């Protein structure tokens, strides 16, 4: 109807396939993200499916560059195209200017790739028939506005967020963010906050072979925390549930 | 129920069609104008054995005959040809050759002529013979 | 065609020429022929594809003896009758002549 | 063998039933007592001769009704008032008197050929453990369909409303069609069975009326199991385009929601649905609380395939040749209708011999033919 | 072959015969309905019967002639009749049925209009007992329903002081299975006003124009009544938006859609008809039935919340014999935005885990397993929070 | 049928069939029972026009609003010799 | 076409004439039987030929509604159609699907 | 031409990926088990029909590198296309980066063919799933990867794809452990032989085994070897 | 409409199977029997034409056997028309390999190449695959004689004896019972003909409807000599097997 064409307007007045893209984020293993002014933490659910799975080499944490981290949640066939493009873009900026790329500018570039649906619209080359099916939590630190967290849609639109949760359990996560986000969080209090919201939308036992934490810090760069650190933080959350 | 009276009447046709059989008489003649109205217990032999087809295509000597027997009926002038009108249209039925000639006697009467001219006959021929996807009006298939 | 509900599947071959001769012979005992007309001879002129085709050689032959006005069905009728049905056989083997207008 | 005595015991009691009943009728029936004889005098006073069936259009509450007869004149009838004034409702068939019409009486039941289709005419003699195996997926139809009807006891204990409905689905030949017929044999609750391919007619609007009938009979009969066999045959099947087609398919689906629970609040109906295409069904039907637990069927594994083949070989004659245990081995996660077809075909190979011993050789030849419906009705054969 | 196999066949056939013989001698019958308190009835049986005094040949007025009437009998035969022995002229209207004496046609007894309705006497039904307290979720949402339908029926005193004409219409809409009809069955016990319930795919029949007639007669019967509710259920088939095909038989269905429009507005406005529309979908409905002048205030009863699901489950587990130590707040956490029919099946599937163990009670644990089962099936299917997309 | 008879008893009668569009339909009968009323009634016209009645003083005029609503035995000339379009 | 006679004699004629064999052997008696090949090879005439010897009523069905004039749809004429065959047992329902009706 | 042969779904899916996985399902069965000093890919071989010359018949395991192997399930036509393309990738890592390919590189490359056909039109993804395994140069760590026709990849300790993969998967739950993979070449090989003898059965004629040993050792185990493991395991 | 008239025939079906590939196998059952039998001293290819008429010239007809190179010939079962394009692509490819390596192309490579072209039609362009099945007789010194069938999907299966086209199942049962692993070319010539006599497409098998060809290592010095018999040399062998 309106799903046989990759560029057609519908009798609502906006794209139908794009709606289906938003409903492909609800097939992703939850990626949660808390930004504060002490650094930004990204956590992701890996999702174990069997004890035959090797999960400590699988992660939905990705390095775009030294000063920018990313977590992806949704169809990950689509996310491979976008992450490779993010990696080039950052390196191009550093080629052209010998300078760090802003988190906002980097995200905006990835939104330009996300708008490439159509096969006969405008002048610019179409390398797709449809839209993507994946959203991003590009976190980072630039020296202009400090720490930043952006949420990028497969639409080709982006918002700056202070906290965002995408994936299957996104609505149940987002309810917890409204009541639990505040400006006086710390880096470590933020890190425990990730696991709290992740535990509810976890379908298994929350442990360190199905969750991965990562930070982006000015002075340490982008560091992906090892499963030892994840295991520790998980246990201390249960001690703050032993306070209630 | 009223549509079941129709069916009951058809059933009596079968009964009387079977009963009539192997008798001196000519087993019932019936004609149709659509051969998609039949049933597989009507078209079945023992009721309808013989199937005389009726085409609209025939061939050039048998279409020639239709122009000529209705030409016997009417008067003409010897300027009208009957036989250079066979090739111009092949998808004609005989009632539509009865139409051509009957309309030529209308066109003669707008002149106030009582003999059929080739002006009257070819002006009439052209209309009421419509244009199809089978006819030679469009032809490059040769 | 799900297995468990079908336990026999029976094909019918378009006839042999050995089979096509015996179908001519079943119908020809209704008929009265001139003695010395072989029906093995008729089935070899045919190639057929149904036992109706050979049912129509018998039918057409007795309508030719009807026209002729002899009691006996002649050997001449079975030459012509084979060729009428054969022409009709080969004229639905192209794309199909209509049977209903 | 040697069940002869059980057959004769059963038989003997049948002979005793025939006897006592015949002799009882003959001058000890109800011929010589005044509570029959004097009651029927005044029963026949107001009864015919003709008893002229009517159709009950509407009641009026003064002891009258407006009937329309099959013979086409209306009557504003009275009601004698011994047949219980309000025990008769629209759609009942009424006995009117040969003179001035009073409702003489009321007939309960008038056999239509349209409830014949639903109602059974045969008994499904294969019941529990002739569909043996899937003993973990029979606790979701005999702990929520058979068992609440047999024991409301267990469900008084928890309180709340008892289970309602089930949907069966899985691969063909997992016994799905027979399971339903096997729990309704044992409970002896009112078994309606309707095929999925009769809901779709080449006539419109009378399709949903047929489906509406089926549940009214169920609610009228307190213990009720309705087997809708095949409701994948509503989205793959259509006739003409003016009375089948999409419009018909939408209407029937919606009728069924009102019937099954909707707003009706009718008698307890268990619904059993066979399907294997589970998106021909409403998003208001495959939510639970109408159909509670959902049942998945997989092809039975090897030790379950021993049980399936053991039903079939009690009927088979056996030999020192026969090796059952290798017939299971070749089959790998295969259906119980393949095993059922192998033994039926193995008996066809015996019959051809004209022998009454069924051997291992007859089973294995039939096994290769049964796997031939899976490798040559596939024209690629070996996966290209 | 054993020496008995020969003889099982004969005993088996003896059983076949004697079942027949037993039926044949016992006899088969149908009995008449009766009454034990009745053993005398003919004292006034003959007063109702026995000569002409009379059960009446039913007719209908087709024309009032000012001073006799022209009736059409149900015999089709047209006659002149007049007023008999107990009728005013005031009594006799146009289109009014009359009982006239079979032997000579004269008006005996006036009768209500039109014996064509007889299949609308299967759609009038008696209200269920469902307390108001049981609700499809605790919200203000059922309170809005209580301002539009309920309160102006009990007290027109306040709606006259406002001087407004009460809103009669409402839409009940939102995702399937929230108890949209559950909150209206609660209201049906409550108002103590007659409910007439309608099926939208029972208004379709092979010959069209038959279904125009059916719809019309039902609605005017509610106009005869005062304080009634016509609950139009399942008008997602007949009541969705009209559209012309050009080859399809969609036009014959669009006929009853048009009849549903022209009865609601009438040529006279509604005579105390509160109207409910039960729609699974708001997404496709006719703008000629969705116009805000006959559906006026429309209250969406949407998915239960984290609190609203706990509320429903507190009723479901109240009716369940349970043992203390349960958390209903927990269950709401575990379930996403999902039907209260899901939560209605937590308890029953928890009652099945109780029975395997052999209990007379349920606990917290068996609610965990029950919830896990229903959630996996939701993924396995579609409609998990779905509206059936759009707005 | 009985208006044709009346019209043949009558001297020089003009017979107008007026806005025939549903009383001249084709075979259908995947419709309702109504389309068999169309079909019964149509067959009557064909026998009258042509059989042992052929009209020479009683005249047929047929008015239609689109001439492919009509079955082709009502578009058959020799029952409809002249088909006049009024634009 | 003598071959076709052998094949059909085993499965139709034998469990009606002698269901005793089929009970012991265990073979769940033959269900549907597909006849196919050209139109004109007497597929009907073979189903007739069995019926005379088996003592069946040969009921030719054609997917028709003309034989129906008291049910008038083929979707309610299965159960009643079946029950007429059981009364007039033994019986053969020759459902020949042509698939050109409509 | 770019007329979508891959197009978005109303469920937020892509049609060709759902169909592709079912095309991988109906194809052959691959089991991958990795030890601490080997990888083993044993796969199902269709040679059921007789008069097939099994020797010249294409293998289910093809070496791409002198210590990186690849086995396949799904369409047998599509897999060979990938195996030509991979060979180019292998020479390109050597060309520009020197050193033979890493397993992880090759896993991203196969997936990158799939990915291409996933987003663009005029193309559809191959119905092919692979088990990629081997060593990286100067590593004696086994690598076991899986690619799927979506363009997604997953690391495994054991994995099985193909027909009745669930039966085999459950069997390896009770034998194989992530914690301590088999510590021997032969024990690994025999565990893969044992799993295949469930579903595939039918001797060493349908069952194949390829073993890679650390740092540039590819060895193939002939039919005779495979048969000897079969009889011992059968007996045990 | 430049997508309103496209039907999509390069897509999989819900089974994972291409519509057009499945249909192609049917249309190849129309064409007559074609047989390959691998003896040890050669390969016999024997095909019966799918058309015959008596005014048809069958003494120069090539409609089954075609030489791709001096050691590799094919039998055709399917459309002549469809096969022709592949036959000339084959000639180019075989000679290309000879041109660059100065060595004749092994049988493996050529078979794989034509298969790729068939898969290529379903992979892209919206093109239908050529419905051809070839039975390849080929020699190389590395595996000796090699026998192959390829199918219109583009896949190849090694064989010892194999048949495609009409009466494929019947032909195969005859080969299975009669084959020795120690057969000569002589034995295989007689087996090929007798198998074609039971899978014959008239009622008599005739020399003028047979193409018959062998590749023999009897030819001196270790060379392989392909000989495509004349119908009048096929007649000689038809009297050997006593059909005539
Ligand atoms: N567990 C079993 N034990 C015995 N017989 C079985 C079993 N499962 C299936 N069968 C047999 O398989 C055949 C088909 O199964 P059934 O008709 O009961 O339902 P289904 O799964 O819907 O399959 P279908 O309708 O395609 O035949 C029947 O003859 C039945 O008796
Ligand atoms: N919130 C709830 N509380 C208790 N039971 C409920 C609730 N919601 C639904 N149910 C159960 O579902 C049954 C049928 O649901 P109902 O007919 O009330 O549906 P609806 O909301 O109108 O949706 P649909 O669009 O599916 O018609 C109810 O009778 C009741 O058993
Ligand atoms: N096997 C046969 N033996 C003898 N005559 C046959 C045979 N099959 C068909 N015929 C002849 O052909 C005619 C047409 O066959 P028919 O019975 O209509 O075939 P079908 O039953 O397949 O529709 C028959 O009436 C009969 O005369
Ligand atoms: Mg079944
Ligand atoms: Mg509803
Ligand atoms: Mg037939």
């Amino acid at each position: 109807e309106y799903d046989r064409g990759v560029s057609t307007f519908s009798p609502e007045g906006r794209l139908f396939q794009v709606e289906y893209s938003l409903e492909a984020i609800k097939l992703g293993s939850t990626a949660i993200g808390i930004a504060t002014k002490e650094g930004v933490v990204l956590g992701v659910e890996k999702r174990a499916t069997s004890p035959l799975l090797e999960s400590d080499s699988i992660e939905k944490i990705v390095e775009i560059d030294r000063h920018i981290g990313c977590a992806m949640s949704g169809l990950t066939a689509d996310a491979r195209s976008m992450i490779e493009h993010a990696r080039t873009a950052a390196v191009t900026h550093n080629l052209y200017y010998d300078e760090d790329i802003n988190v906002e500018s980097l995200t905006q570039s990835v939104c330009d790739l996300a708008l490439r649906f159509g096969e006969g619209a405008s002048g610019e080359e179409r390398l797709m028939s449809r839209p993507f099916g994946v959203a991003l939590l590009i976190a980072g630190h630039d020296a202009d506005d400090g720490y930043q967290l952006f949420h990028a849609e497969p639409s080709g639109t982006f918002y700056r967020y202070n906290a965002k949760a995408i994936g299957s359990g996104s609505e149940g996560a987002q309810a917890e963010l409204l009541n639990e986000w505040h400006s006086s969080l710390t880096l470590k209090e933020a890190e425990l906050l990730v696991l709290k919201i992740l535990k509810q939308v976890m379908e298994e036992k929350l442990d360190e072979n199905n969750a991965q934490l990562s930070c982006i810090t000015k002075q340490d760069g982008f560091k992906i925390y090892d499963n030892e650190k994840t295991a520790e933080l998980i246990k201390e959350l249960k001690e703050k549930e032993a306070a209630e | 129920g009223s549509d079941r009276e129709v069916q009951r009447i058809l059933i009596e046709l079968l009964t009387q069609m079977d009963g009539f059989d192997q008798s001196t008489n000519v087993k019932v003649i019936m004609a149709t104008n659509r051969a998609d109205t039949l049933d597989p217990a009507l078209l079945r032999p023992g009721r309808l054995d013989r199937k005389i087809e009726f085409p609209s295509l025939r061939d050039r000597r048998e279409r020639r005959l239709i122009f000529g027997t209705i030409a016997s009926k009417m008067s003409l002038a010897p300027e009208a040809d009957l036989d250079s009108l066979i090739i111009r249209n092949d998808s004609l039925s005989g009632a539509v050759i009865a139409a051509i000639m009957q309309e030529a006697g209308l066109r003669a009467v707008r002149k106030n002529r009582y003999v059929i001219l080739q002006s009257d006959l070819e002006e009439a021929y052209a209309t009421q013979v419509k244009t199809d996807n089978t006819v030679d009006k469009f032809d490059f298939y040769k | 065609l799900r297995p468990g509900r079908i336990d026999r599947k029976i094909e019918f071959p378009p006839p042999s020429v050995a089979a096509r001769a015996e179908i001519l012979r079943i119908h020809s005992r209704k008929m009265n022929l001139t003695r010395g007309i072989n029906l093995r001879k008729v089935a070899e002129k045919m190639n057929g594809c149904s036992g109706a085709d050979v049912k129509g050689v018998c039918t057409e032959a007795g309508m030719y003896a009807l026209r002729e006005r002899r009691i006996h069905v002649t050997q001449e009728d079975f030459e012509l009758a084979v060729g009428k049905v054969m022409n009709k056989n080969q004229e639905t083997a192209i794309s199909v002549a209509k049977l209903f207008k | 063998r040697c069940k002869l005595k059980l057959l004769r015991m059963e038989r003997i009691k049948d002979h005793l039933l025939l006897e006592e009943e015949f002799v009882s009728n003959s001058e000890i029936l109800k011929p010589f007592e005044k509570k029959q004889e004097e009651e029927k005098k005044q029963l026949e006073e107001i009864r015919g001769n003709p008893l002229s069936i009517g159709t009950l259009e509407e009641i009026i509450d003064d002891d009258h009704a407006i009937v329309t007869s099959p013979t086409m004149p209306d009557y504003y009838v009275s009601i004698l008032s011994f047949v219980d004034k309000e025990l008769l409702e629209p759609g009942c068939s009424v006995l009117l008197h040969h003179k001035t019409m009073s409702i003489v009486g009321v007939l309960q039941d008038d056999a239509d050929p349209m409830v014949s289709v639903m109602k059974m005419d045969k008994s499904p003699t294969e019941s529990y453990s002739d569909i043996g195996g899937l003993e973990s997926q029979i606790q979701e139809i005999k702990e929520s369909v058979e068992l609440p009807l047999t024991h409301p006891e267990l469900y008084e204990e928890m309180g709340i409303k008892p289970p309602k409905g089930v949907i069966l689905y899985g691969a063909p030949g997992t016994g799905k069609t027979l399971l339903a017929k096997a729990v309704a044999n044992q409970t002896s609750a009112t078994f309606l069975r309707i095929v999925g391919s009769e809901l779709i007619q080449k006539y419109l609007g009378d399709g949903p009326r047929l489906c509406r009938q089926i549940f009214k009979v169920a609610g009228e009969n307190a213990p009720s199991i309705v087997f809708i066999d095949e409701i994948d045959a509503i989205g793959t099947k259509r006739y003409d385009s003016n009375s089948g087609g999409e419009r018909e398919i939408q209407r029937t689906m919606l009728e069924l929601l009102n019937q099954l629970d909707g707003f009706d609040d009718r008698g307890d109906v268990k619904v059993i649905m066979a399907t294997n295409k589970i998106e021909t069904l409403d998003p208001a039907l495959i939510r639970p609380g109408r159909i509670d637990r959902k049942i998945l069927f997989e092809n039975p594994d090897l030790s379950t395939k021993k049980k399936i083949l053991g039903i079939h070989t009690s009927k088979m004659n056996l030999s020192e040749d026969v090796n059952l245990e290798t017939l299971v081995t070749t089959k790998d996660d295969l259906s119980g209708a393949d095993i059922q077809a192998m033994c039926t075909e193995a008996g066809l190979l015996a019959l051809r011999e004209r022998r009454m011993q069924v051997t291992a050789e007859d089973f294995k030849q039939a096994k290769e033919r049964v796997m031939k419906n899976k490798v040559e009705e596939n024209l690629e054969g070996l996966y290209l | 072959a054993a020496p008995y196999a020969a003889k099982l066949k004969q005993t088996e056939n003896d059983l076949k015969d004697i079942e027949a013989r037993i039926k044949e001698k016992a006899g088969v019958k149908e009995s008449d309905t009766g009454l034990a308190p009745s053993h005398l009835w003919d004292i006034m049986g003959d007063r109702q019967r026995l000569g002409e005094e009379h059960p009446l040949q039913v007719a209908r007025c087709t024309k009032i002639i000012k001073g006799k009437y022209v009736i059409n009998l149900k015999q089709i035969a047209k006659f002149v009749v007049g007023l008999g022995e107990r009728v005013r002229p005031k009594d006799i209207e146009e289109g009014m049925r009359v009982g006239v004496d079979r032997s000579k046609y004269n008006i005996e007894l006036p009768l209500p209009p039109r014996i064509d309705p007889s299949v609308t006497m299967m759609t009038v039904e008696e209200k269920p007992d469902v307390t108001y307290s049981d609700v499809g979720g605790c919200k203000d949402q059922i309170e809005k329903l209580r301002e539009v339908v309920e309160l102006p029926l009990l007290s027109p005193e306040r709606f006259a002081t406002l001087g407004i004409d009460p809103p009669k219409g409402i839409l009940l809409y939102g995702p399937p299975g929230t108890g949209k009809t559950l909150c209206a069955r609660a209201v049906a016990n409550r108002t103590d006003a007659t409910f007439i319930r309608v099926i939208g795919s029972e208004l379709v029949q092979k010959y069209v124009g038959e279904g125009a007639r059916m719809v019309r007669e039902l609605f005017e019967m509610a106009r005869t009544k005062k304080a009634c509710i016509i609950f139009f259920d399942e008008i997602d088939a007949v009541g969705g938006a009209r559209f012309d095909d050009g080859a399809g038989g969609d036009n014959e269905v669009q006929r009853t859609m048009l009849e549903l429009i022209t009865q609601l507005d009438g040529f006279d406005p509604r005579g105390n008809i509160k109207v409910m529309f039960a729609t699974n979908r708001p997404n496709t409905l006719d703008p000629a039935l969705l116009r805000p002048g006959r559906i006026d205030r429309k209250v969406e009863f949407s998915l239960p919340d984290l609190e609203g699901r706990a509320n429903i489950f507190r009723i479901h587990s109240k009716s369940m014999s349970v043992e203390r130590g349960i958390r209903w707040e927990l269950i709401s956490r575990l379930c996403p935005n999902s039907t209260g029919a899901e939560l209605r099946s937590v308890c029953t599937e928890a009652g099945m885990f109780a029975i395997r163990a052999r209990r007379k009670v349920a606990t917290e644990k068996d609610f965990l397993k029950a919830v896990d089962k229903v959630i996996s099936g939701y993924k396995k299917f579609s409609s998990t929070s779905r509206y059936m997309q759009y707005n | 049928r009985e208006m044709f008879a009346y019209a043949k008893e009558h001297e020089p009668c003009i017979i107008f069939m007026d806005e025939v569009d549903a009383i001249g339909g084709r075979r259908f009968s995947e419709g309702t029972s109504a389309d068999r009323e169309i079909q019964r009634t149509l067959m009557e016209l064909l026998t009258q026009m042509d059989g042992f009645d052929n009209l020479g003083q009683t005249k047929i005029i047929m008015a239609t609003n689109r001439p492919d609503t009509l079955d082709p035995a009502l578009l058959r000339p020799g029952r409809l010799d002249r088909k006049v379009e009024i634009p | 076409l003598t071959k076709q006679i052998k094949e059909i004699k085993e499965v139709i004629e034998l469990p009606v004439k002698h269901p005793e064999l089929f009970e012991s052997l265990g073979i769940a008696q033959p269900k549907g039987v597909i006849l196919y090949g050209p139109p004109g090879t007497g597929k009907t005439l073979l189903a007739r030929a069995v019926a005379h010897h088996t003592d069946c009523k040969f009921i030719r069905v054609s997917g028709a509604e003309l034989v129906q004039k008291y049910i008038g749809e083929g979707s309610r004429m299965v159960r009643e159609l079946f029950v007429m065959a059981r009364e007039h047992a033994p019986s053969i329902i020759f459902m020949d699907e042509i698939d050109s009706i409509g | 031409y770019d007329r979508a042969l891959s197009i978005f779904s109303p469920d937020g899916h892509i049609f060709q990926v759902e169909y592709a996985l079912e095309a991988v399902k109906r194809g052959t069965c691959a089991v991958g088990v990795k030890g601490k000093n080997c990888v083993v890919l044993g796969c199902e071989r269709r040679s059921t029909l007789k008069l097939q010359d099994t020797r010249i018949t294409p293998s289910k395991v093809s070496k791409i590198d002198s210590h990186v192997v690849l086995s396949f399930s799904g369409l047998n036509a599509d897999s060979r296309i990938l195996i030509e393309k991979a060979r180019v990738e292998a020479q390109s890592h050597r060309l520009t980066l020197e050193d033979p390919v890493t397993v992880e590189y090759l896993t991203r490359y196969v997936a990158g063919v799939q990915q291409r056909y996933t987003q663009s039109g005029g193309v559809r993804p191959f119905g092919v799933s692979t088990l990629i395994a081997g060593f990286d140069p100067r590593d004696d760590e086994p690598k076991l990867y899986q690619t799927e026709p979506s363009g997604i990849y997953s690391s495994w300790s054991a994995q099985t794809i193909g027909r009745n993969s669930k039966t085999v998967r459950e069997f390896l739950e009770k034998n194989y452990d992530r914690k301590e993979p088999p510590a021997t070449v032969e024990e690994c090989v025999k565990l893969t032989v044992r799993s295949l003898l469930e579903v595939v059965q039918t001797g060493a004629k349908n069952i194949e085994i390829t073993v890679v040993k650390p740092d540039s050792d590819i060895v193939a185990l002939s039919s005779e070897e495979i048969n000897q493991y079969v009889t011992q395991i059968e007996q045990e | 409409g430049s997508r309103r008239y496209d039907s999509r025939t390069t897509i999989f079906s819900p089974e994972g199977r291409l519509y057009q590939v499945e249909y192609a196998l049917e249309s190849i059952s129309h064409a007559g029997t074609a047989i390959g039998i691998m003896a040890s001293d050669g390969i016999v290819l024997a095909a019966e034409r799918k058309v015959t008429s008596t005014l048809l010239e069958q003494d120069t007809s090539t409609e089954k056997l075609y030489k791709l190179n001096d050691k590799i010939a094919v039998a055709v079962a399917g459309l002549t028309a469809d096969a022709e394009i592949l036959i000339n692509t084959a000639r180019i490819h075989a000679q290309n390999y000879l041109k660059t390596y100065n060595e004749d192309i092994p049988v493996e490579i050529l078979v794989r190449r034509l298969s790729d072209i068939k898969q290529g039609y379903t992979q892209h362009g919206g093109l239908r695959p050529f419905g051809v099945s070839f039975i390849y007789a080929g020699y190389d010194d590395r595996y000796g004689y090699q026998l192959y069938t390829s199918n219109p999907s583009g896949n190849y299966t090694g064989w010892k004896a194999i048949s495609v086209g009409a009466n494929t199942s019947a032909a195969q049962t005859l080969l299975q019972m009669d084959y020795k692993d120690d057969m000569k070319v002589d034995d295989a010539i007689e087996l090929a003909l007798k198998t074609l006599s039971k899978t014959t497409d008239s009622s008599a098998l005739t020399y003028d409807r047979l193409e018959f060809a062998t590749i023999r290592k009897g030819a001196n010095d270790g060379e392989v000599y392909q000989k495509i018999f004349k119908p009048q040399e096929i007649k000689d062998i038809l009297v050997k097997t006593g059909i005539t």
